[PDB]
């Protein structure tokens, strides 16, 4: 943990690599929802490549 | 005047040394000395252009974690020394220099092969030492122009043996400014701004001042005019691309289904309850869809995309 | 509703019943296909439900009344 | 897990790992030895006729408790005599004032009671003991960097730690640097030290980019130049976290 | 702000306070230097006089006038008094400064010393730590617990010698072992407390009981350790409260005593109030909201 | 020093809860720790559960 | 806490002492211009709500 | 290079760091004087005079350095090694007093209090109180965040 | 591509009132938010031209601490009230106005004698109050043109009461710098400026005039 003096009381700062790992099925669902990926494996590959 | 300011001018430029200079701006109204000085200091320390070494290739070395016989320094120390080389390029944004030396003694910046457009501002800068009479060194150095600080890790494939160097492009080492009282005969409240500038010797003080002022004036012109200022390709293919039978194709034509994207969203129960579509036709539709890795019952958002 | 839930708590009274009512309404909007009664402004359904509760448009009695009405209509 | 009064000059009271093992793991003092039986002893200067001499006696905890031992802060004249008629001394596990004639021994140094790690902290007497313990523990988990940098505020113990650790290359015999290179050094030995019937040369092969137990870099660099004279015991190469033969963390 | 305006303005107020404090702490340029730890000039005289007294008691013991424990206690008292005098002199010298008035005269004002401002505002530092910085460290205890006769007459600005530092190491070391042991004990105590009371929940609004406990201020000897207001805030009255002089109902039964009611109570000088408690609750398998009282984390009655 | 069992037996429930609360707060008030008296009372109530 | 304590203090003879200000904004404007010390004792017209 | 909070000093009572900062400032000032003399090439006599003055400072120290037994090559090499700051040794319980630190600050033409005037780089405005600026020896511990996330 | 820097794209203006505004600009290069904001704030604070009340004369007053009958307020209260009067003057750099009122009630800005050039932007600005019916207030007010702020302690006949002169139209100005990004770049600056004037000019006009003043200073170097 480090300090963020600019934050508001309801906010925290999260690294985006941790967030990418933690929110993965949500990302799969959103990728399939908007037509970017037609199957689960396509979304898996897209997340692996970090496009 | 009351509503008209006096405009400053460049009065004096004093060259204390090759890399140390003083610049004087005069006259200044009350309070404008600091207002101009701090902005100029920030811009001069932030955004000046310059040239730096970015790549090196030595004759027989493969990586930077090695040594060369007859040279007292490691490859990492040689890259460290090259990072501090001050070079002025006059016609291009990218040049390649060559160094070839032999015999016992210091290898300095005076041994770099001559070029018309490239000026070395400090030929006494030391690059390495040769401690063996039969030892010789030959290297190719790459120089290009930029601004800021671009580490090597941020920036089709590098051949084995090419060594990268972090690039510090700015020529300005430090800036100081001092506000004093002027000596205009008429009035008494006029000031004077003096800027001490220390660089590496590859930039002229006057052009640095003018470039900083130009950047500030260009940034300020957004206030003088202050005003209020996808889908995957397979989904777009028509259903005719499918090799459907006459019965199934006619049923789809009846149901106002034209593209694969429209068909894919239909579920099995809806296409079972529809007239003229039996089990065989539905199975054949699912079969031709499965041939391409697609399935009924998918969901899409913001479809159609303006067909 | 985006920072504090004080107005929603005041409307519902109990902080523990508010969670249940908001979850029911949010599940209606997310899966059941219902439309929000307030202008959606790029909000999640969890926040849309709380903004509806703040305006007094949704509580347990209203949800039960609408459910009975919809069931009777579908019958 | 407690600081016993007999730890004075034998076990450092400041360097111990905080946590479960506090008080169970200890460090030796700078001058501490062992008996032929395995009991820690420490050196003192014998005082006779009121004149502090240069005789060194190593006393153990049993023998030490029978004497009156002065402190190293005591001011002395140029002939070895004390100054004040009262000196601060330890006797039978306590400390108090004693006359000039009741003293038997005296400590050899002011750093006699600390370990090697705690002796490298400048201005230790101005720090609280908890913070000193934390700093002494933290000092030995530092990572070497690309370049070394001598402290510029030290205590004078840096050369001893640099040379007695074995990470540097030390001249075995005197001579002249016949060959110097980033990876080897060849020293031409003086004929005053050459054994009969041999070519007098010493060859040192430096260690370049070798892994350690903690998966870091071990790397030696020459600190001598071609044709310069060296003596026995001089530093020829610098190991990791060393700068011209001084510890640089 | 929370009690008058609610929760929503309080969050904004707290964020604004944080921003303003950071900005002006940066702008002040407050630093710490070696000249900030001002040592009083009277320290030398006080120490010398204390040494004179202890030497006189030592020679009195030598002559046989007093026993051993008497001499020990006399020395301890002398050194304690000397330490108190040194502390008083240090604090008096530190807390005031002389300034030039607008009339050219002299005035005395509170000091702008950096360490004094750190200690006086409550940011960092107690008075004992400042004393150890610029007074004297004082008496050190032997590991068994007995006070060592001669104290540490130096502070951290002057620096200690070998013997004083070795003396301080004893307490320094005992502290950390005690820390580990007390962590281990407190964990077990909390686990037992959680296990005994894990099944108690609020399951009712009102049991209707008329019982309660009488609340009075906590007074020990001649010291009022606890006023009444801190003890009856957020609790429900179990009986009508009468005006102290005439028997008129001041506070009706079943009233949650918030700030206004406590102000009324202290205005009329009532010294004992009967309240509802959870021990005298008629609800089986739980408690009622009235016998518990206010939810301390929310500021109203418990749900 | 009086045993809480005798206090409960001879004087009643209120006496024993007052004694326990006052002793615990005597321990806690020396160090400046601030705890409401409710929390001690629920533990005392949980101790009086058998007859 | 250190910053809030520092800004809310007074000094006997500080720059700009003895002025009369129309409100908090004039005080801020004076401070940011260097015309008045943060600890100067002044008189300010204050409006408060109850 | 680095800004540290002053509120961590008084409650921890590790006053050694403040004294180390002052003495590091003094040593860097000595090194700066030597570097300034070296840049504008001056005679070896002035260099050895100043270095002898620097080594002779202190209140009856036990170290005796004599530069008369040095050749000019040795003096120039020593001056080249001291141009980034003159290193200083202070034993654990036999260190340097405040008076000696103040004398060494005076030798380098530095304020004796150890506190200077700073300015805000973002606004150019002077901080309202003097600030303690010096040199401290920092370490990098083996607790890298690459191995923790 | 070396002398090319970013320019603001998402400008935004939010008007809290007729005199209070909040302007947002993004994106900017790293560190340019502080440069632009500090320069603009300094210019707006200290070197903005305008007109202001300088000094006053009251017939029934001889000293700064005096007693005037039939007025609800003290003399320094009246000076505070006059210091906040917003005035526009066309075609002259020094004007004199007269106020003469007898009666009971509030004496406001509208009661000042009418003039062809001098204008009042808030006629409801209360000058003083009259309590007794047989009470008269008579004063002469001098308005002068200048720039910035001149305290009365710096400036030094009989009965000349002195008022602090605040010529600049700006009542309050502040700025803030936040983080902003382009698709790839991550450490760019967003600038927010909150400012309010006394009604003589709109905040946008004040910002434009400050920027023009700053841009006209760097005309012997710009290319
Ligand atoms: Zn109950």
């Amino acid at each position: 943990i480090t300090v963020g003096p600019y934050l508001r009381l309801h906010q925290c700062g999260l690294p985006k690599k941790m967030a990418l790992e933690l929110f993965k099925p949500f990302i799969y669902g959103k990728l399939e929802l908007r037509g970017l990926a037609t199957t689960i494996k396509a979304a898996k590959k897209m997340v692996e490549r970090e496009e | 005047s009351v509503t008209e300011f006096l405009k400053p001018r460049l009065v004096d430029i004093e060259q204390v040394s090759s890399t140390h200079a003083k610049v004087t701006l005069e006259p200044l109204e009350r309070g404008f000395g600091h207002t101009l000085g701090n902005a100029l200091r920030r811009i001069l320390l932030s955004s000046m252009p310059g040239c730096a070494v970015t790549e090196v290739e030595i004759d027989g070395v493969l990586h930077e974690y090695s040594t060369k016989e007859g040279v007292q320094e490691d490859i990492l120390e040689i890259l460290l020394n090259l990072k501090g080389l001050a070079v002025r390029v006059q016609g291009k944004d990218e040049v390649i220099l060559t160094l070839n030396k032999s015999g016992i003694g210091p290898v300095t910046a005076a041994d770099i092969t001559h070029d018309g457009d490239v000026e070395i501002v400090k030929p006494q800068h030391v690059i390495c030492h040769l401690t063996d009479e039969n030892a010789s060194i030959s290297m190719r150095i790459k120089v290009q122009r930029g601004r800021g600080y671009v580490p090597a890790s941020t920036r089709d494939e590098r051949p084995i043996g090419r060594l990268l160097v972090d690039a510090c492009y700015s020529p300005v080492e430090r800036i100081a400014y001092n506000v004093e009282a002027a000596r205009v005969e008429q009035r008494t409240d006029l000031d004077k701004l003096v800027i001490e500038m220390e660089t590496n010797g590859t930039i002229d003080p006057e052009e640095a001042i003018r470039r900083a002022a130009t950047i500030l004036a260009e940034q300020l012109e957004a206030f003088v005019d202050l005003r209020d200022v996808e889908f995957d390709p397979i989904l777009l293919r028509p259903v005719d691309d499918l090799e459907l039978t006459v019965r199934s194709a006619n049923c789809l034509k009846a149901e106002a289904i034209h593209y694969i994207g429209d068909l894919v969203q239909r579920t099995e129960v809806e296409l079972l309850k529809t007239p003229n579509l039996g089990k065989k036709s539905l199975t054949e539709i699912k079969d031709v869809l499965a041939s391409r890795g697609l399935s009924l019952g998918m969901r899409l958002e913001n479809w159609p995309p303006a067909s | 509703a985006r920072v504090t839930v004080q107005d929603a708590v005041e409307k519902i009274g109990n902080r523990f019943d508010l969670v249940l009512v908001a979850a029911r309404r949010a599940r209606q909007m997310q899966v059941g296909g219902k439309d929000p009664l307030v202008p959606e402004e790029n909000d999640k359904t969890t926040v849309i439900a709380l903004r509806e509760i703040e305006e007094g448009l949704i509580n347990n009695q209203i949800l039960d009344v609408r459910e009975r009405q919809e069931q009777q209509e579908q019958e | 897990r407690d600081v016993h009064p007999t730890h004075y000059g034998r076990v450092c009271p400041i360097e111990t790992p905080e946590g479960p093992n506090i008080g169970l793991i200890n460090s030796l003092s700078v001058y501490a030895q062992t008996n032929e039986y395995g009991f820690l002893e420490t050196p003192y200067r014998k005082v006779t006729d009121g004149v502090v001499t240069d005789e060194i006696h190593y006393l153990s905890a049993i023998e030490e408790g029978n004497y009156v031992i002065a402190q190293a802060n005591s001011n002395l004249d140029e002939e070895g005599h004390f100054v004040e008629d009262l000196v601060t001394c330890r006797s039978k596990g306590e400390s108090s004032l004693f006359s000039r004639d009741q003293v038997d021994y005296m400590d050899v140094s002011t750093q006699q009671v600390v370990s090697v790690g705690a002796s490298l902290i400048p201005f230790l007497e101005h720090d609280d003991a908890n913070r000193a313990l934390m700093g002494a523990n933290m000092q030995r988990q530092a990572v070497p960097t690309l370049r070394a940098d001598k402290p510029l505020v030290g205590t004078g113990m840096e050369r001893a730690v640099a040379v007695d650790s074995g990470v540097t290359a030390v001249a075995k015999r005197g001579g002249v640097v016949q060959y110097v290179d980033a990876s080897r050094i060849v020293i031409k030995v003086n004929e005053d030290e050459m054994y009969p019937g041999e070519a007098g040369i010493d060859i040192y092969n430096l260690t370049k980019y070798t892994r350690s137990n903690q998966n870091t870099c071990i790397n030696q660099m020459p600190c001598v130049s071609l044709g310069e004279p060296v003596e026995r015991g001089d530093v020829l190469a610098d190991g990791p976290s060393t700068d011209l033969g001084e510890l640089a963390l | 702000c929370y009690r008058i305006l609610g929760l929503k303005p309080t969050v904004i107020f707290a964020d604004q306070i944080m921003y303003t404090g950071f900005a002006y702490a940066a702008r002040s340029g407050a630093s710490v230097g070696i000249d900030d730890m001002v040592i009083p000039e009277k320290k030398h005289e006080i120490i010398s006089e204390a040494e004179a007294e202890v030497a006189e008691i030592q020679e009195q013991f030598q002559s046989g006038l007093v026993t051993a424990g008497e001499r020990y206690n006399k020395v301890i008292d002398i050194w304690a008094a000397a330490n108190d005098r040194v502390s008083k002199a240090m604090m008096d010298n530190l807390q005031t400064e002389t300034v030039i008035n607008r009339d050219g005269q002299e005035e005395k004002q509170v000091s702008f010393n950096s360490i004094y401002m750190m200690a006086d505002s409550g940011a960092r530092g107690s008075a004992a730590q400042i004393r150890q910085l610029a007074g004297m460290r004082g008496l050190m205890a032997k590991p068994d617990g007995s006070i060592i006769e001669t104290p540490i007459t130096a502070n951290f600005r002057e620096g200690l010698n070998v013997l004083q530092y070795f003396i301080s190491t004893h307490g320094a070391r005992k502290g950390l072992a005690d820390t580990a042991l007390k962590t281990a004990n407190s964990g077990y105590l909390t686990r037992r407390l959680v296990d005994v009371a894990q099944d108690l929940v609020v399951t009712e609004d009102d049991c209707g009981t008329h019982e309660g406990i009488m609340m009075t201020p906590v007074i020990e000897g001649g010291d009022v350790k606890e006023p009444l207001r801190d003890r009856v805030l957020g609790r429900v009255t179990a009986e009508d409260v009468l005006k102290p002089g005439t028997a008129d109902i001041l506070v009706p039964r079943n009233t949650l005593l918030h700030e206004q009611w406590c102000d009324l109570l202290e205005e009329n000088s009532v010294d004992a109030v009967k309240v509802r408690s959870v021990v005298s609750c008629d609800t089986d398998f739980g408690v009622c909201a009235h016998c518990y009282g206010r939810d301390l984390a929310r500021g109203h009655i418990i749900n | 020093p009086e045993a809480p069992h005798d206090i409960l037996r001879l004087r009643g429930v209120h006496a024993v809860t007052r004694y326990i609360v006052n002793e615990v707060q005597d321990v806690y008030r020396l160090q400046g720790v601030k705890i409401n008296d409710k929390h001690i009372e629920v533990i005392v109530r949980q101790m009086l559960r058998k007859a | 806490v250190l910053g809030l304590y520092y800004m809310t203090r007074d000094c006997v003879n500080a720059k700009g002492e003895g002025m009369v200000l129309t409100g908090p904004k004039e005080a801020e404007r004076l401070y940011r211009s260097g015309l008045a010390s943060l600890h100067a004792r002044v008189k300010v017209r204050i409006t408060e709500y109850e | 290079d680095i800004v540290l909070n002053p509120l961590g000093v008084p409650s921890r009572m590790n006053i050694g760091q403040i004294l180390e900062t002052h003495l590091g400032m003094a040593a860097k000032g000595i090194g700066d004087k030597i570097n300034a003399m070296l840049k504008q090439q001056q005679e070896v006599a002035k260099l050895r005079e100043f270095i002898q003055r620097a080594y002779d400072l202190g209140a009856d120290v036990r170290q005796k350095v004599d530069l008369s037994t040095f050749s000019d090559e040795e003096v120039m090499r020593l001056a080249e090694n001291l141009r980034k700051g003159m290193p200083i040794a202070t034993p654990v319980f036999d260190g340097a007093k405040e008076a000696e630190i103040k004398e060494l600050l005076k030798l380098g033409d530095l304020p004796t209090s150890g506190q200077i005037r700073l300015y805000d780089g973002r606004t150019g405005e002077q901080f309202e109180r003097p600030v303690t600026v010096g040199y401290m020896y920092m370490l990098k511990l083996n607790h890298l965040v690459d191995d923790k996330m």
